[PDB]
RNA sequence: AAACUUUCAACAACGGAUCUCUUGGUUCUCGCAUCGAUGAAGAACGCAGCGAAAUGCGAUACGUAAUGUGAAUUGCAGAAUUCCGUGAAUCAUCGAAUCUUUGAACGCACAUUGCGCCCCUUGGUAUUCCAGGGGGCAUGCCUGUUUGAGCGUCAUUU
RNA sequence: UCUUGGUGGUAGUAGCAAAUAUUCAAAUGAGAACUUUGAAGACUGAAGUGGGGAAAGGUUCCACGUCAACAGCAGUUGGACGUGGGUUAGUCGAUCCUAAGAGAUGGGGAAGCUCCGUUUCAAAGGCCUGAUUUUAUGCAGGCCACCAUCGAAAGGGAAUC
RNA sequence: CUCGUAGCGGUUCUGACGUGCAAAUCGAUCGUCGAAUUUGGGUAUAGGGGCGAAAGACUAAUCGAACCAUCUAGUAGCUG
RNA sequence: AUAUUGGCGAGAGACCGAUAGCGAACAAGUACAGUGAUGGAAAGAUGAAAAGAACUUUGAAAAGAGAGUGAAAAAGUACGU
RNA sequence: UUGACCUCAAAUCAGGUAGGAGUACCCGCUGAACUUAAGCAUAUCAAUAAGCGGAGGAAAAGAAACCAACCGGGAUUGCCU
């Protein structure tokens, strides 16, 4: 019927590709049985079930390489975040908070005050 | 001078435009200057240019350029505006000081064309201001 | 002889394939593409060609990342996943 | 005869027919079709029946 | 020319591939307004040109 | 109103020598220590003819002063010049027809 | 402001029989050969585009508006008028129909619509909604598509709920005093819209 | 007198006007700011049980994952005990992936599906040859590292 | 001599006459001047109306089915239409080499798109060690003064009948 | 050098045709036919430019300044 | 505060209504032309539902005559009028 | 010998950055002619179109080597004038 990638996520690095072998049996077979069928609708099945279990082992894969990589400087470019070419070139929230302290103590020793014309 | 380009020395127009040889580029040499620098070191932002020296065939000018990737740039925020987009090829745009003092952009009644750019001024001056009920 | 029995010479060819635009463009003796200028790097568009800058220009072709940059900013360049399982 | 892979050289061809189908390869044969699509002839060793292989396959 | 680029016989092929009528069924689908194949090809009528 | 033609001989189009059957510039030999202050020995190989050129080309072979190699020469032929002919070049060359 | 001109025809000039139109070049297409740019081509400009600057809006004197309401209003007075411009107002007593204050902070549509037809507008009420036509010709496809009459005018001095409880009555419009919109008051340049007052907004009319 | 020709009507033709529509255009207003060497726009080739295109996708190929909805899709065929369900669907959303050959296009080249070199690994009796799998090798510039060059030049040396 | 579309008269008219030429039977078929086969008659006459290729075309090749349109008569036939099948290389070509020439780099010019230039006024370079256990062979000497690359399916070129 | 095939041209019939077979062909008659020959492919020269044994010839049926797009709906005391 | 015939998202109209309105309401920058730069169309509407005409007969067939569906075939895909 | 210093290089050295697209609006350079002048050359068209370089959500400009001549205002920008 398919397989379900909630069910893959929990086999080894090993199942997988044994399952993944199997599955590439089974869709040369079907395409095999295609010549002599007018129609083989069950060639969508398998194939989309390599597809899961390519998806699964590659989620396992970079997971793994991320918990390898953790915490540290320089992760791999395709595990940093794409989000923009310039919000990527983009001075950080702590660039663009860096004051000068001639600029601090002035802003220490005269906030914009909150006031109303009431009394 | 700029000699204009035009083969054989050749207009093809009104008599006052066929002039080629005192043509006087509106730009200043220190402004080719710091484009060229600024291709060259396209990583890099112009801040400022210098003379240094001269002869009859070449000016020379020395041109300052602030890295903005560098994190000695990035951060201490006297300097890390640099790092702004709106600050990528102020040499190519007129906006180093050889740049504005080209574009004219000074304050006062010498200089009504070019306070807010000229092409600016041009346009608000040729706009035709329609009110939706006509004045 | 100008007409008729001068275009029964007409066998070689000035222009084949462009491997950037696909237009049968390439002048094979220039090197250069007519339509867009390779191998320049710059794409050849010019403001007299306005209808030839709108049969090229982007949203003729698939956009194949630019279609959902809009999304991804909509949702503020999200990072993660959702959280749930099902009804 | 095979439709093969269009990025696929004679080498590739007979190793994957030598460990799909466990049989021995005296040459291997090869044209891109008019349709854009890849054919291998691949004539067997005489140690092999093509008509028993492909029986095994499925076909004819 | 009986001794071709492979790059003209993949747009060849892509061309043999495109020349071909109409399937019948997409005439049968809901609010269909195809009816016949506007972009056919002859050999003996039109060049492809390149 | 037209370019005229002898305007159009310096874009050098069709206007250049044809120069695919000639065999080389026809040249002394480089002024080096050898010439300045004795003479040198070469030898003339071929008599050949240049195309586009009225006067024969001398071959003349030298060795090589500081390498050991054959250094070829193209000579302009000199009336009388004969293959197998000693050349001495030099400042201590005599004056025979050739040197 | 490009429409009929994204053509790059040219006159073929006389010598050919035909007219000295400009026209499209090329070949193998239909459209080769065919007159371009003109207002008698097909394809080509319409004649003297519409522009954006037209005058939209007119400027009129701000004590003839104010003169133009004040008619308006006296023109809300005696029933001629009234009955002359629609407005089933036979069966009134007295023009102006002034009502109590009370109506004012009535917020139920219910209860705005009986005293609608108990001070005496329920045949006005009547007639829009049973008024209602599909708008004859183009412009019921251009968001205009039904047409209905006018219904009274109940004018008020401050707003407690009246607003909201006639908003979705047909025909009923309200107003402010302090407003009083002459194309609420003489619709269609016709003088005479039945109108009811609050007592409150007939005092703030003076 | 017919035929013929002309006019008019009815019916039938030719043709596609008129009328009535309108998932389109046009113009105005309002809000927002987001492409690309982390490979863009654009191109070519391919991909569906029966598809040429359009649309969608990329050898995981009219899609995979994830989430929400909650029982379709369908032109046929098939599957539909999965249907009180981690669950149909050409559904919506979309944060994880894949993403052929390209293209600023980046080993070199390109009117070639052309030719290299480096690392790891595998097979062929192989460090050198042949083959397969995986990963690399552009230019300009910045900071730094390492190795250098210059009697440019300073100390130190029986 | 408007624009787009449609339609007339002329008009069943002008014409469908270059390349010597057809004819009889049978078969097929609803239908044969034109298809197939037999028979006869002719022609191209080896600088061919033959047998192959180059450019170009691109499936037109071949088989089966089939005649609405197209083949300016016809059509049962077809380079048409519908459905498939078909192009196999160590030795034939490309690929490699250079040609006239094109063209990067270094560098100079130009506001710039880009221009010049092709070894130039550059610190431009990678190849064997004589044959092996402190060697993933190098951390050994030693040599070369050459200098991108593209450019011919008729030139040059490893090898099949 | 010559006569004359192939080839390459294009004299004359001012032939045919002249809503063509053809936007330059057909036929006969002609010029030349071993070199300033003819020709393929590659390559170079680009628009006030090229190229020209020179005719303002030729530069994609376009030439006393090609073709394409834009300025441009150029202007017209002139015509409908 | 100002600009904004591009992009994303909205909302409107005394706008145009298939020779109009964008070139393009539709597989439109498509088909097609040109070596190339470039040029560049035509083409919307059966019915509420395909209920798209079973079956008989004539004809080699196309198709006709009937029959039948449909409110209508003076709606039969060569389809509103 | 050795150790610096300065200048210059090399590396598939460690990390990074630029190109191209779009371009309505924006900052620059460059830059015509048709046209109007009832001819035309200055002028005008126009410091425009085309060409080229560079940005952003706005850009540019901007806290006076300003305006003034008043009893003086007070960065820049935009509207009314
Ligand atoms: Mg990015
Ligand atoms: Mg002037
Ligand atoms: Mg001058
Ligand atoms: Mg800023
Ligand atoms: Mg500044
Ligand atoms: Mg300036
Ligand atoms: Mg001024
Ligand atoms: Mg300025
Ligand atoms: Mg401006
Ligand atoms: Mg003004
Ligand atoms: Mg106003
Ligand atoms: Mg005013
Ligand atoms: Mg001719
Ligand atoms: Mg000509
Ligand atoms: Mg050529
Ligand atoms: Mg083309
Ligand atoms: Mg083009
Ligand atoms: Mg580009
Ligand atoms: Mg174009
Ligand atoms: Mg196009
Ligand atoms: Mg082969
Ligand atoms: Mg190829
Ligand atoms: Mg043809
Ligand atoms: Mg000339
Ligand atoms: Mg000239
Ligand atoms: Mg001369
Ligand atoms: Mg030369
Ligand atoms: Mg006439
Ligand atoms: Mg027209
Ligand atoms: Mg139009
Ligand atoms: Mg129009
Ligand atoms: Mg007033
Ligand atoms: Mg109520
Ligand atoms: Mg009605
Ligand atoms: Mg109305
Ligand atoms: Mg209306
Ligand atoms: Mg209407
Ligand atoms: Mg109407
Ligand atoms: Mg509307
Ligand atoms: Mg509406
Ligand atoms: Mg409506
Ligand atoms: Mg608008
Ligand atoms: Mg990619
Ligand atoms: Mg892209
Ligand atoms: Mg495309
Ligand atoms: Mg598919
Ligand atoms: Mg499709
Ligand atoms: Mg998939
Ligand atoms: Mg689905
Ligand atoms: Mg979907
Ligand atoms: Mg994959
Ligand atoms: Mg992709
Ligand atoms: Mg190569
Ligand atoms: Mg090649
Ligand atoms: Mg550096
Ligand atoms: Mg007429
Ligand atoms: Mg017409
Ligand atoms: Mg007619
Ligand atoms: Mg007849
Ligand atoms: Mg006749
Ligand atoms: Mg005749
Ligand atoms: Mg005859
Ligand atoms: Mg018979
Ligand atoms: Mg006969
Ligand atoms: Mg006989
Ligand atoms: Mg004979
Ligand atoms: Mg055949
Ligand atoms: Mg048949
Ligand atoms: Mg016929
Ligand atoms: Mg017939
Ligand atoms: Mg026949
Ligand atoms: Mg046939
Ligand atoms: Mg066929
Ligand atoms: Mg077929
Ligand atoms: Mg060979
Ligand atoms: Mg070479
Ligand atoms: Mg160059
Ligand atoms: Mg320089
Ligand atoms: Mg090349
Ligand atoms: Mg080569
Ligand atoms: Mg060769
Ligand atoms: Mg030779
Ligand atoms: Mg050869
Ligand atoms: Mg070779
Ligand atoms: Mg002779
Ligand atoms: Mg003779
Ligand atoms: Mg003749
Ligand atoms: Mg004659
Ligand atoms: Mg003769
Ligand atoms: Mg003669
Ligand atoms: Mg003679
Ligand atoms: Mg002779
Ligand atoms: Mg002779
Ligand atoms: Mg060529
Ligand atoms: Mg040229
Ligand atoms: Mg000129
Ligand atoms: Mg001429
Ligand atoms: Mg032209
Ligand atoms: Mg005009
Ligand atoms: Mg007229
Ligand atoms: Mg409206
Ligand atoms: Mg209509
Ligand atoms: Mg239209
Ligand atoms: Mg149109
Ligand atoms: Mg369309
Ligand atoms: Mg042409
Ligand atoms: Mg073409
Ligand atoms: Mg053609
Ligand atoms: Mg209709
Ligand atoms: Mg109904
Ligand atoms: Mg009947
Ligand atoms: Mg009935
Ligand atoms: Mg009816
Ligand atoms: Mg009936
Ligand atoms: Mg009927
Ligand atoms: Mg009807
Ligand atoms: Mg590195
Ligand atoms: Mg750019
Ligand atoms: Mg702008
Ligand atoms: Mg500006
Ligand atoms: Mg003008
Ligand atoms: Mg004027
Ligand atoms: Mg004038
Ligand atoms: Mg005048
Ligand atoms: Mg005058
Ligand atoms: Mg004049
Ligand atoms: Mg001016
Ligand atoms: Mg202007
Ligand atoms: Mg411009
Ligand atoms: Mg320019
Ligand atoms: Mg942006
Ligand atoms: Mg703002
Ligand atoms: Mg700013
Ligand atoms: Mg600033
Ligand atoms: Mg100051
Ligand atoms: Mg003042
Ligand atoms: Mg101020
Ligand atoms: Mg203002
Ligand atoms: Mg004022």
């Amino acid at each position: 019927a398919g397989v379900k990638a909630y069910e893959l996520r929990t086999k080894s690095k090993e199942q997988l590709a044994s399952q993944l072998v199997d599955l590439k049996k089974e869709l040369a077979e079907l395409k095999v049985q295609k010549l002599s069928r007018p129609s083989l609708p069950k060639i969508k099945t398998v194939r989309k079930s390599i597809a899961c279990v390519l998806t699964v082992i590659n989620e396992q894969q970079r997971e793994a390489v991320r918990q390898l990589y953790k915490g540290k400087k320089y992760q791999p470019k395709d595990l940093r975040a794409k989000k923009t070419r310039a919000l990527r070139r983009a001075l950080t929230k702590f660039e663009a908070s860096q004051v000068t302290e001639k600029q601090r103590k002035k802003q220490i020793a005269f906030p914009q005050r909150k006031y109303a014309i009431k009394a | 001078n700029r000699k204009r380009p035009v083969p054989k020395g050749a207009t093809y127009g009104k008599p006052t435009n066929q002039g080629v040889n005192e043509l006087k580029y509106q730009r200043s040499l220190r402004a080719t200057a710091e484009e060229r620098v600024g291709r060259r070191a396209a990583n890099l932002r112009v801040l400022n240019s210098y003379w240094v020296n001269q002869d009859s065939t070449y000016k020379y000018f020395e041109v300052i350029l602030v890295d903005p990737q560098h994190k000695a740039i990035r951060r201490d925020a006297r300097y890390n505006w640099i790092c702004d987009p709106v600050h990528k090829h102020r040499e190519a745009r007129g906006l180093t000081a050889t740049g504005k003092k080209s574009r004219g952009i000074n304050k006062g009644h010498k200089f009504n064309n070019t306070k807010a750019g000229r092409r600016k001024t041009w346009k608000r001056q040729n706009t035709l201001s329609l009110w939706r009920y006509r004045k | 002889g100008k007409g008729t029995p001068s275009f029964g010479k007409r066998h070689n060819k000035s222009h084949t394939l462009c491997n950037r635009c696909g237009r049968r463009s390439f002048h094979v003796q220039k090197k250069t593409c007519s339509s867009c200028g390779y191998p320049a790097a710059k794409t050849r568009s010019y403001n007299w060609g306005a209808k030839a800058k709108r049969r090229h220009t982007t949203g003729t072709g698939r956009m194949r990342y630019l279609k959902h940059v809009s999304r991804r900013f909509k949702n503020g360049f999200q990072t993660g996943s959702a959280s749930k399982a099902s009804a | 005869v095979f439709q093969v892979s269009m990025k696929a050289n004679k080498y590739q061809i007979k190793k994957a027919v030598k460990e799909l189908y466990e049989v021995d390869v005296l040459k291997v044969n090869t044209l891109v079709r008019p349709n854009g699509t890849k054919k291998a002839y691949v004539r067997l060793t005489a140690d092999y029946d093509a008509l028993d292989i492909a029986n095994r396959i499925g076909y004819i | 020319a009986a001794q071709k680029s492979f790059r003209i016989k993949q747009k060849m092929a892509k061309a043999k591939k495109q020349n071909r009528p109409l399937p019948q069924w997409i005439r049968l689908r809901t609010n269909n307004t195809i009816r016949y194949n506007a972009k056919r090809r002859n050999w003996r009528r039109t060049k492809m040109n390149i | 109103g037209r370019v005229i033609r002898n305007q159009r001989k310096g874009a050098g189009s069709i206007f250049t020598s044809h120069t695919r059957l000639r065999q080389g510039a026809a040249k002394l030999r480089t002024l080096d220590y050898a010439e300045r202050h004795g003479y040198i020995r070469g030898i003339v190989k071929q008599i050949v003819h240049d195309s586009g050129r009225g006067a024969p080309l001398a071959k003349v072979v030298f060795r090589d002063p500081y390498k050991y190699r054959l250094r070829e020469e193209i000579f302009i032929a000199n009336e009388g010049v004969h293959t197998g002919q000693f050349i001495y070049a030099g400042k201590k060359a005599s004056l025979n027809v050739g040197n | 402001e490009k429409a009929g001109h994204q053509t790059s025809a040219e006159s073929w000039g006389t010598g050919r029989a035909v007219a000295r139109i400009p026209r499209v070049g090329g070949g193998g297409t239909g459209r080769s050969g065919q007159g371009a740019f003109g207002n008698m081509c097909r394809g080509g400009r319409m004649f003297a585009p519409t522009k954006t600057w037209r005058k939209w809006n007119v400027k009129v004197n701000h004590n003839e508006k104010r003169y133009a309401t004040a008619s308006a209003i006296a023109a809300t007075a005696v029933a001629s008028l009234v009955l002359a411009r629609g407005h089933r107002v036979e069966k009134i007593p007295e023009i102006p129909l002034v009502v109590s204050t009370d109506l004012e902070s009535i917020q139920k549509t219910k209860e705005a619509v009986a005293a609608l037809k108990a001070v005496g507008a329920h045949s006005d009420l009547l007639k829009v909604l049973k008024s209602k036509k599909l708008r004859a010709g183009k412009g019921k496809y251009r968001n205009r598509r039904w047409t209905q009459r006018r219904g009274p005018l109940v004018v008020y001095a401050e707003d407690n709920g009246i607003v909201k409880a006639l908003r979705n009555v047909p025909g009923v419009e309200t107003a402010n005093v302090a407003s009083l919109n002459l194309l609420q008051l003489a619709p269609g340049a016709h003088l005479g819209r039945f109108v009811i007052w609050t007592e409150a907004a007939f005092t703030k009319l003076d």
